[PDB]
């Protein structure tokens, strides 16, 4: 039953009581469930250490996986260029889970085609796939680029992509100068970086491989920015802010905020902005080229180096003080620039930030977990804070990154407790946070599941997540939060430091027991 | 370094100043030396601030109702006057008290008439017994009503004093009239003054024709202990670990029962002497109750001290005392075996209210933290003269030190750590030096006793050694 | 014209019956002037208005919420030939505290522009014990240039005369404000013209027109009307009007150089003697 | 006790069993305070409608004030001029709270100096005071200026600060060409907005009443700008960068934003940045003033309608989406210049925010106050968004802006339930949100309370609050954040809709019991 005045949707309908005994009768007359005190049994059993010894011992099972597949980031990566249709050969059933992925991260339209590979396609190959497709989506969509990544089926059986595309063109169904980049992305090597990597590589290398004999490094005097797989658009927006600040030429390849970030005024966007064609051209000639999260753009690096003969630094990702220093100092030393003030009086003010906040930041205990680069720039950061990163979870890391990591916990003295995962997902994780409680844990929004799980052990083992990474599909438009530079410092630092004193407030408000501590100043 | 240094340091500071104001301010720097008996030679204290100096200190009414009467739990406290000094002063001090706010405890609430232009005009005693009345209506469970004076109060002559007579009558309820207009005296040492006086003279007696209380002879009382961040609490589980009965806390998390019940006790155990030491000597006056200094700041002074107040009662209460040393020794061992090879070493400069820029300083130096410069707001002569036993040679004393010479002294001296009040905290912080708020602990704590001391302990080296301090030049930067 | 005159005197000196009589004087004159009353007594419009001004800055203030909400016409009420008449108001005596009231009061009238244009004369009647800087607000910067210092032969008379003068110099240097003269009363003294006039020269002032006392000014006063409405043709009315004719012809305006304590012993052993 | 590897702050020491047994020992023996069930019943009590009835009776108390007094303003608008120094006439510990007041707000040093009025000054008046106050505060904190403004002592006694200055520079304390405005500033009048208001008139006055003879306006193309009371950064931030990005010639008086953000860069700035005295003294060549916020401008608008000539435009505050497109098109109008893409596209995205967000935000109540430009502003925007402002209360407001915002309200379907308070305390408020509870309740740090008293009352009454306003004392670098402009709506409508999304979050978290709506995707 439904008062009109005040009309309950499934929370709190399903907590009236004919609901209730609705569900009661169902579970006791149907649904043969386990007793409830084998269910708490079981649960308490899950929390263990015994538990996390039998759940490390995993060897075939993956259970809630922190990455994605390829393709993901050959999509997110394509739709960074101008005008470019996003299009995997392959069956259809992927385009539709990776737009859905998208949309719901980024609540903006993500456009992609496949060539809806089916049984047939599967045996026969997708030769008449890839010729209708292209011809289609030219046709429909009018892209200027079509960038060509695979599903996990055309890699397995082998559809060779250049050959496809090369008929396609021979055959009259595109246009022979029209642009079709593509790259083999298989599903089961790497993950969604991985994917990113592989679609930037194949861009690069089709407007670039052929045309270098006049190709001079630096005559353009810019500098190339490769950004990697990032779906926080306020760090192109910091990158690009930072590089226009320093008065330093710079070319940002794959550049998607535009498209990601359209306005809602009347009319749909389905292109926006991009990096364009003849900046990837003009890209051999520029200074150099700067990688922003190296760690998944090793091919993209060894390709710069081989062939726009770039000699390309050694920079981490430029997160938190140390490492956005690094990368401006880099850069200075790069494009001649020096550092202008309103940068040292940003680095000022997160310093100030940083001093103001340290007492309740200090010595607080994390567990993490996302992508190799965002990762690491974010246990270095917690360093840089006085924090604790106790458990530190890449499930597409590597042994090199993961030494990487390990050295730079060895160089502070807050990474002696710290443990580093490589190939462990999100079920190792919540053991961990059971069995080695941090404070908070940072991570996706599938880490609000651990936070459940955490809550049903008790109020005083909850591991309260805070929200930073990829996706992020229970918050609104924290997509365009930054997390690069002294804005992205100063933006995580106010997210930790609030959500410690949101904590400490839940924790002090209850009126006569707590509420001592239940300071107005903090 | 040195006595003739930091001496040349001082008239250096001093020189910026027109005539007077340096003639002024020469006598409230000095260099540290126990050769000195008194400290009217040394350093002279408790006067009027320089005008334009932007001095520290604040007035008769912090020291009033943000000091010794608002950590009372039951009683409402009611800021007399326009709406600015009671919002001001809501909260700001974290005097703990446990209760049911708004309900039965009002201490983070803020209660005030708001003087509009004509309550000045026309005069707010009849706003006064309105606004009493209203109290009694929305609170019937408050056990007594202070109204605190602001400036408008004292400048107009409000007679609070019959307001208060005629609705306490009317009412049944202790109404305590106290004319803390800020004006009034140099800094918040009047506002403590008069407030005391204020207790002894409405609240202290009520209970004087009474005798149903039963009295043990190991009754004591904390005096001059505000509960900031527990820090009585922390202090009170000692005494009755040592078989102490803690009759009354005087004032965090106090209550208007255990101020009635203070006459009652044998011992009155003083924390902060520049604070309640006159009530301490109207009840040793009247009724015959000896009071004794203690200090609960660090494992050395709080053993001392809990020895001393053992050896005014039986021998149960010593050989009590004395097994509460040895079972809490290993624990402040511990934190001194972790902790003071961080901070061994370290210079430490302190300017705080009246009674911790002294009382702290063995704390410091259970860790090896050697204290070089120190000095009050609003000390008196006798606070001095207790500080010299305490402070080092050669060590730099201030007294309501202004912003430019605490600034230009930290500049010389270069501590590795500032204690002091909110209002050098950052300025501190941006000159690249750690910065302990030594008022609010800041919203740290408790400090008194062992626990206190761990949790010390852990503040001094969280901010002293805080990777942050390293971060503050740029390396593009010489 | 616009001439912003502050009587100020010694307690009970006559400053108001003075002022009013005054006004009258420069009214039948065809003079344009408003009173306004600094005196939390708002008794220095009666026998202008010929009742007491009941309606008052304060009080209706008070009563309509704050100054803000007011409008001159309920506090400025012309009377007697078109002499608009305002007071400040105040509390009852030994509460509250009226100089703030007066500066309330004060701001208010120059907020709502009841200094026009065809105004000749503004005279602030102030109450003659000026405790604090309140009652001062009428020699302000830019509210009135003319102080007028009514005193009689007494001892106690001139001594707060000369306590008004130490006190008028502070304002007199920071602005514009002068010492027009002084103004007798007469208190039937031993050489009380004599004695007004050596301390006007210690001074640095004149005596303006030395008033005789006359009980046809209490017989106006009483049937609530000035002299000039009860007995035109008197002859306190001819020296109330020579009294409007010497303010209106004065350009005698100095800082007074206040004597000390012996100064003002001296000028009374040698003129308050026989 | 305390483990030396575990050390506990006040929460939780005071949780073990020893001090809990000490606490009770001490309630028991010597506190004598009310039943338990006697303190439930009047808490009780105090939640009911009757309770209510008797609060909104009151006529001489005010509970927990949402305001503060005029000198706190006057402080303000005075800290937003270059070296500028602010100097209370009157006694100390008024200047003690105000700097300790800002010092907590903003986390920055405030620099504010007495002249120490005693009762011997506050007897014999403070004009040794002044001379002495002045004479020191300029040898010692060299200001280009300084600024004057009164406490309640000063007040009542009527201490001419015109006559006091003017004497102490004809007798030589300070140079007689130094800059001294002052304004009086009662605080038994008006509140601390009004403060802003009178100090601003003061020093308008002081530097162009004088000198308007040579004054034409528009001959210097530019705009006047008046902030008011404003403690978000980002407010002056981002009217500063909509007015650049407009081409649009501003002068921002009173500018604060960079003496509250210094770096800590090993140097203490007493001053930074700040409105020149140049900049007031060519503003009445401008075209035109603008109000940021209005409603405690009034005496400002009077002046410069009647001394500058400027026919100030009627504006609301630039808050939300209706009033920032006015905003906007009142400044092209004014200048000339058209409104640029950038901005456009700005308010598209606010837009598209806003339908992204839509279905959590609409019907949502709310509780707020502080303010009157502020709250009129959030309810606006609230009404923008499909919510309903139920309870807006306005400490400092009156019956005219109660009657313009009676009018918004009247205006959208949004309002019918939404009531309008002026001259009432938080505790008022405490009652309002008992009695017709909201979903949240919108305002500064003391709201805390208020949520902490709802929690009392149960899990299921328990009002969140969201912190937006001043004074925020218990997070961390929230007055670094914009109210004002496209982007101020965009940084609230993202914290009111995961506020929501986060209590939603919290009422679904029990695992077998609530979590079925515990949804991954919102
Ligand atoms: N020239 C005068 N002749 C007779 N009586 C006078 C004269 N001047 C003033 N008075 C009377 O002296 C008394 C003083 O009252 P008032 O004029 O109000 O003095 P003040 O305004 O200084 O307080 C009045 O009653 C008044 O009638
Ligand atoms: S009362 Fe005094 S200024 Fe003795 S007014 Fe002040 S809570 Fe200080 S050095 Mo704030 S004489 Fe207490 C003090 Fe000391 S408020 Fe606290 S810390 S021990
Ligand atoms: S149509 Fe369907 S969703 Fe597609 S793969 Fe095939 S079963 Fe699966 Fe899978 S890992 Fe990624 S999303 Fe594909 S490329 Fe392979
Ligand atoms: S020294 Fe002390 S804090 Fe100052 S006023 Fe006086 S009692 Fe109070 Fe009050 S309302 Fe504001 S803060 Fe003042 S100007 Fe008056
Ligand atoms: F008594 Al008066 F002016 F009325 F001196
Ligand atoms: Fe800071
Ligand atoms: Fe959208
Ligand atoms: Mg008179």
């Amino acid at each position: 039953s439904q008062q009109v005045d005040k009309i309950k949707a499934s929370y709190p309908l399903f907590l009236d009581q004919d609901y209730k005994d609705m569900l009661a009768k169902k579970r006791d007359g149907f649904e043969e469930k386990y007793p409830q005190d084998k269910i708490d049994e079981v649960f308490q059993w899950t929390t263990t250490k015994e538990y996390q010894e039998l759940n490390f011992q995993r060897e075939a099972l993956t259970v809630n996986p922190a990455k994605a597949c390829q393709p993901l980031g050959a999509v997110l990566c394509a739709l960074g260029f101008e005008k470019t249709m996003p299009y995997v050969h392959g069956s259809q059933g992927c385009v539709a889970y990776f737009r859905s992925y998208f949309n719901r991260h980024f609540r903006e339209p993500v456009s992609c085609v496949s060539d809806s590979m089916t049984e047939d396609a599967a045996v026969f190959g997708g030769q008449q796939n890839m010729k209708d497709g292209l011809q289609n989506c030219k046709a429909t969509y009018k892209p200027d680029m079509i960038a060509v990544s695979t599903t996990c089926m055309a890699e397995v059986i082998g559809d060779d992509l250049n050959a496809f595309i090369n008929n396609s063109k021979k055959e009259g169904f595109i246009p022979d100068e029209f642009p079709v980049p593509f790259a083999h992305t298989p599903s089961f090597v790497g993950s969604h970086v991985t994917g990113w990597d592989n679609m930037f590589e194949g861009i690069a290398r089709y407007f670039t491989l052929k045309s270098m004999d006049d190709k001079v490094v630096g005559s353009n005097k810019k500098i190339n920015i490769v950004p990697g797989f990032e779906t926080y658009l306020g760090n192109f927006r910091v990158i690009k802010r930072m590089l226009s600040e320093m008065g330093v030429g710079y070319s940002l390849l794959s550049d998607p905020e535009e498209v990601l970030d359209t306005p809602a005024d009347g009319q749909f966007r389905m292109y926006a902005g991009g990096t364009t064609q003849e900046e990837m051209k003009d890209a051999p000639n520029a200074l150099n080229t700067v990688l922003l999260q190296p760690w998944h753009l090793e091919k993209t690096k060894k390709f710069v180096e081989g062939t726009w003969k770039h000699e390309v630094p050694k920079l981490n990702i430029p997160m938190g003080l140390d490492w956005t220093d690094e990368f401006l100092m880099k850069v200075s030393e790069i494009s001649g620039q020096p550092i202008p003030a309103s940068l040292t009086k940003e680095r000022g003010r997160l310093v100030d930030m940083m001093t103001d906040s340290h007492t309740w930041l200090h010595g607080k205990r994390f567990a993490l977990w996302g992508d190799p680069d965002f990762v690491m720039g974010l246990v270095k950061f917690l360093l840089e804070l006085g924090c604790e990163p106790v458990h530190i979870l890449c499930h597409n890391g590597n042994k090199r990154w993961k030494k990487a990591v390990d050295a730079i916990l060895a160089a502070s003295p807050y990474g002696k407790n710290a443990t580093v995962y490589i190939g462990k997902d999100l079920w190792h994780l919540r053991s961990l946070v059971f069995t080695d409680k941090p404070d908070f844990m940072i991570g996706n929004s599938y880490g609000k599941f651990i936070q459940r799980d955490t809550l049903h052990k008790g109020k005083e083992f909850e591991v309260p997540l805070i929200r930073i990474g990829f996706p992020i599909f229970d918050r609104h438009h924290l997509h365009r939060s930054t997390t690069l530079g002294y804005e992205g410092a100063m933006q995580i630092l106010t997210t930790l430091v609030n959500s410690i004193l949101e904590r400490l407030d839940e924790e002090t408000r209850g009126m006569q027991a707590t509420d001592y501590n239940h300071d107005l100043v903090r | 370094m040195s006595r003739e240094e930091v001496e040349s340091l001082i008239q250096e500071v001093l020189e910026v100043y027109p005539e007077k104001a340096r003639k002024d301010r020469n006598k409230h720097l000095a260099v540290n030396d126990p050769a000195v008996t008194q400290s009217k030679k040394c350093i002279i204290s408790n006067k009027k601030s320089q005008p334009g100096l932007m001095t520290i200190r604040g007035c008769a009414y912090a020291g009033s109702k943000g000091v010794v009467w608002g950590p009372i739990k039951d009683m409402i406290h009611i800021s007399h006057g326009p709406v600015g000094c009671g919002q001001y002063s809501r909260a700001g001090r974290r005097n703990y008290y446990i209760g049911t706010t708004g309900v039965n405890a009002f201490v983070t609430m803020n209660f005030t008439s708001d003087f509009q232009e004509k309550d000045i005009v026309f005069g707010g005693d009849k706003k006064l017994a309105k606004l009493i009345d209203e109290v009694e209506t929305l609170f019937p469970l408050n056990k007594g009503i202070s109204v605190q004076s602001e400036c408008p109060i004292g400048l107009i002559g409000d007679d609070i004093e019959s307001v208060s007579k005629v609705k306490g009558a009317e009412l049944s309820k202790t109404i305590v009239p106290v004319r803390c207009e800020g004006f009034r005296g140099v800094s918040q040492s009047l506002g403590h003054h008069i407030a005391n006086d204020a207790v002894r003279d409405w609240v202290l007696g009520k209970r004087d024709e009474d005798t149903t209380f039963a009295s043990t002879p190991y009754d004591v009382a904390i005096i001059g202990d505000y509960n900031i961040g527990g820090d009585a609490w922390s202090s009170r589980i000692l005494l009755e670990e040592m078989g102490l009965r803690c009759v009354a806390q005087w004032s965090g998390d106090g209550s208007i029962s255990e101020i009635e019940l203070t006459p009652k006790v044998k011992l009155n155990l003083v924390h902060c002497y520049r604070s309640m030491n006159y009530i301490s000597r109207h009840m040793e006056e009247k009724y015959g109750i000896p009071w004794m200094e203690y200090n609960f700041f660090g494992p050395t002074k709080t053993i001392e001290s809990l020895r001393a107040i053992a050896a005014k009662f039986d021998e149960s209460i010593q050989k009590k005392c004395e097994e509460v040393i040895a079972k809490y020794k290993p624990e402040w061992e511990a934190v001194v075996a972790k902790y003071r090879p961080r901070l061994e070493g370290k210079r430490v400069m302190l300017y705080i209210g009246g009674l911790r820029p002294r009382h702290v300083i063995g704390a410091y130096e259970d860790l090896g933290m050697e204290v070089v410069g120190t000095g009050y707001e609003f000390a008196h002569n006798d606070d001095y003269d207790r500080t010299m036993k305490e402070m080092g040679d050669s060590t730099l004393l201030y007294d309501d030190v202004t912003g430019y010479e605490f600034e230009e002294f930290v500049k010389r001296i270069k501590p590795d750590l500032i204690g002091s009040g909110i209002k050098e905290k950052f300025i501190f912080q941006k000159m690249g030096i750690p910065f302990r708020e030594m008022h609010s602990w800041d919203y740290s704590g408790p400090y008194h006793g062992f626990d206190g001391f761990a949790i010390f302990a852990r503040d001094m080296d969280m901010t002293l050694n805080n990777p942050c301090w390293k971060k503050l030049q740029a390396p593009w930067e010489a | 014209a616009m001439r912003q005159c502050a009587i100020y005197g010694k307690g009970g000196i006559g400053k108001s019956t003075t002022t009013q009589n005054l006004v009258a004087a420069l009214a039948e004159m065809g003079k344009k002037v408003m009173i306004v009353g600094c005196d939390p007594k708002a008794d220095s419009t009666r026998l202008i208005l010929h009742s007491k001004a009941q309606n008052t800055i304060m009080e209706m203030a008070a009563e309509a919420g704050t100054v803000e909400d007011l409008e001159l016409e309920d506090v400025l009420k012309a009377g007697y030939g078109g002499v608009k008449c305002v007071e400040s108001g105040g509390p009852e005596p030994g509460v509250g505290c009226a100089g703030r009231g007066v500066i309330t009061a004060i701001n208010f009238l120059e907020e709502e522009g009841a200094y026009e244009d065809d105004l000749d004369f503004v005279f602030y009647d102030v109450l003659g014990d000026v405790v604090c800087g309140g009652f001062a607000m009428p020699i302000r910067e830019n509210k009135a240039q003319e102080i007028y210092i009514v005193c009689s032969g007494e001892m106690m008379a001139m001594y707060a005369a000369n306590n008004i003068s130490k006190g008028i110099v502070k304002y007199a240097n920071s602005g514009s404000v002068r010492l027009g003269g002084l103004i007798c009363n007469s208190r039937n003294t031993d050489r009380e013209d004599e004695l007004i006039i050596a301390l006007a020269n210690k001074l640095g002032t004149q005596m303006i027109h030395f008033v005789p006392r006359d009980n046809v000014v209490q017989r106006a006063e009483i049937r609530r009307m000035t002299v000039i409405e009860y007995d035109p043709k008197a002859k306190q009315a001819d020296e109330y009007r020579a009294l409007a004719r010497k303010v209106v012809d004065n350009k005698l305006l100095v800082i007074p150089n206040p004597i000390t304590m012996d100064e003002l012993e001296e000028l009374l052993m040698e003129f308050g003697i026989m």
